[PDB]
């Protein structure tokens, strides 16, 4: 995955 | 033969989520996609904070998440900071800060 | 002879003991406090030697928070310095009175 | 010899996956297990309550999903859903 | 018995020093060796109750992460 | 057709009575020892549900209230409850 | 069949014992209630009702009043020391917190003569 | 809407602090209190909402309200029925 | 007279009275606008209106204590914003 929330990604 | 886990996409146990779910005297009757909803919602919350902690660990020059750099992307991640406020970290401590008017100049 | 300044050391000493995340009260002062702190509720209670080293943590915990709360107190009356007013202030917000 | 129940080995699968060569200590792996245990019961316990609110007598996809709606600061709570979702959305058709 | 005085004055000056507090006065640490047996106290309490409750003679960890989860304090690393 | 809703005021108006024979109480106040009643009992439910899954219990038993009213109560006020409670269930089982 | 007795004129409560249990077994709480549980809840319950019902009494006979108002039951709640313990996180509709007196006043400043 | 925050005028917030024990209050006091009180009933009322469309109701009812403060701590008697 | 009379006199009489201080009308408007920001079209009862008022007024009464408190920390008998910010602060509303 590694694809999260932008904040996160 | 194929596993409700592996069926719905899932890493983690929607069996055994739903064996805990209708064990824990939560309610009578377990629907069939409250396991999977639940499992789901633990694994993305587990990804969200093992890539935070592994991320800071990395900054580090280590690769290996040790209980520090949990403890410092649960705090610096405002949700993750909400969601275990009043929770404590063995061996975590605290964010590196010092008030302004304590420093000098 | 050479000595620093009011206010470099105990910077140094933030600095360091704010990034290493060890525990920082004496292990068998801790435990013997804990055992006499339990010999008024239920007379001969072993403890396990992990539940003395989460209740040394758990402490350890609070009594940061709550210095890290009694130095805003401290900042909020123009004293760079704490003292038990700052402490009494930050748990009387907390609520815990 | 207590055959317990951690979760050691899919948060060792979760953390292959977000980082395939980043490990994990026995200390962190066991402050995860606690956290997923802690979020299990907090969830499990706010759809319960919901489940009882409405009279309703089963704990289904809908309750976790309100419950997930009242715990997560918004956009945490925005993409556990979404997951969620999809999740069950899957399911349903395999 | 009498050994709060465990808790010694550099023991508060270390924990002070991680909370970010610089400069401590001096009836600091009477104050805060009881606020810390009034925690304690109270969270032992709770352990030795989930002790006596399941008859045991031991006070376990999994106790004491249970009295600390009763007063908010959620101890992670230890079980739960 | 009629919806019907249950309420403590019945036992609450009651000891209110035993205890206070001449001071009565307002209908809101009655509502508020009602809630006071309905948070209590959650409470102590919920402590003792969580006090025998503890334990890998999976009955709710005397022991587990008891404990649980030990734990919730505070100070010299838990005392009077246990007391009260034991003395109900001893005079309970005796068949008066 | 015998005259049927209920359950809370055994134990000799006030509060139901039957729907304590009722609520219990239904609550899902647990799985299999035991017997002595809900008696004990129901003694418990009655035993603090009956506490803030004479507190709030007395508050309300010091107000010199004869209905128990939001007011009374505040008051005696904030007053004793281990119900506010109890209920610290209650708030309470229509309820206040404890006021100051006003005497205060009149040795410190008053309206003086200039044109009264 | 019509800027409805502005509905909480400063003698309401003045006879609010008064009940606190406030003795003298400041200008800037009014500005601050109408911004935590907003936030505050954010919360609660989206709480409320997450309970009333769960539920497929159209009305906010009171339980959901008081089950909502119950959730943040802030449990309120009164209108338990 | 000045900064030292009737504030004390509206304390004692606002402490003994219980009477909602926010007035119900305005504070009506406010909780439907912030409702608005959730779901088109909602409906609340009046019982629920009146339970989300006297919830907020006995938070403002206990932020504002903690506040007054903050207040006599630093000398000072006037409530300042970073009175309340300081209250919030430790209270983690806004750590």
């Amino acid at each position: 995955r590694k694809s999260m929330r932008q904040s996160t990604a | 033969a194929k596993s409700r886990s592996s069926r719905a996409g899932l890493q983690f146990p929607v069996g055994r989520v739903h064996r805990l779910l209708r064990k824990g005297n939560y309610a009578e009757r377990v629907g069939a996609g409250a396991p999977v909803y639940l499992a789901a919602v633990l694994e993305y919350l587990t990804a969200e904070i093992l890539e935070l902690a592994g991320n800071a660990a990395r900054d580090n020059k280590k690769t290996r998440i040790i209980p520090r750099h949990l403890q410092l992307a649960i705090r610096n991640d405002e949700e993750l900071n909400k969601l275990l406020g009043r929770v404590t970290i063995a061996q975590g401590g605290v964010l590196p800060n010092i008030q302004a008017v304590l420093l000098p100049k | 002879p050479h000595r620093y300044r009011p206010g470099t050391v105990a910077l140094r000493e933030i600095r360091r003991y704010q990034k290493s995340t060890e525990l920082l009260i004496r292990k068998l002062p801790f435990q013997r406090l804990v055992r006499e702190i339990a010999q008024d509720f239920k007379t001969d209670l072993r403890f396990q030697s992990s539940a003395v080293m989460a209740l040394q943590e758990a402490c350890e915990a609070y009594l940061v928070g709550l210095f890290e709360d009694t130095n805003l107190c401290a900042i909020h009356a123009k004293r760079v310095t704490i003292m038990p007013k700052d402490i009494q202030l930050a748990r009387r917000i907390r609520g815990e009175r | 010899r207590s055959r317990k129940e951690s979760y050691s080995v899919y948060v060792y699968k979760v953390l292959k996956q977000v980082h395939p060569d980043t490990g994990i200590s026995s200390k962190a792996m066991g402050i995860m297990n606690s956290f997923v245990n802690d979020i299990f019961e907090r969830i499990a316990g706010e759809a319960s309550r919901l489940a009882h609110y409405n009279k309703r007598s089963t704990i289904t996809s809908r309750e976790i999903q309100t419950a997930v709606r009242l715990l997560l600061p918004g956009e945490l709570a925005k993409h556990a859903v979404s997951e969620g979702t999809k999740a069950v959305t899957k399911y349903t058709s395999s | 018995r009498d050994n709060i005085q465990g808790i010694t004055k550099p023991a508060i000056r270390r924990l002070a020093r991680r909370g970010g507090v610089k400069r401590i006065s001096g009836l600091i640490y009477e104050e805060t060796r009881g606020v810390l047996k009034v925690f304690l106290e109270n969270v032992i309490r709770d352990a030795v109750t989930y002790t006596e409750h399941a008859k045991r003679k031991t006070v376990t960890a999994m106790d004491v992460v249970y009295a600390l989860k009763r007063q908010g304090r959620t101890l992670y690393g230890f079980g739960g």
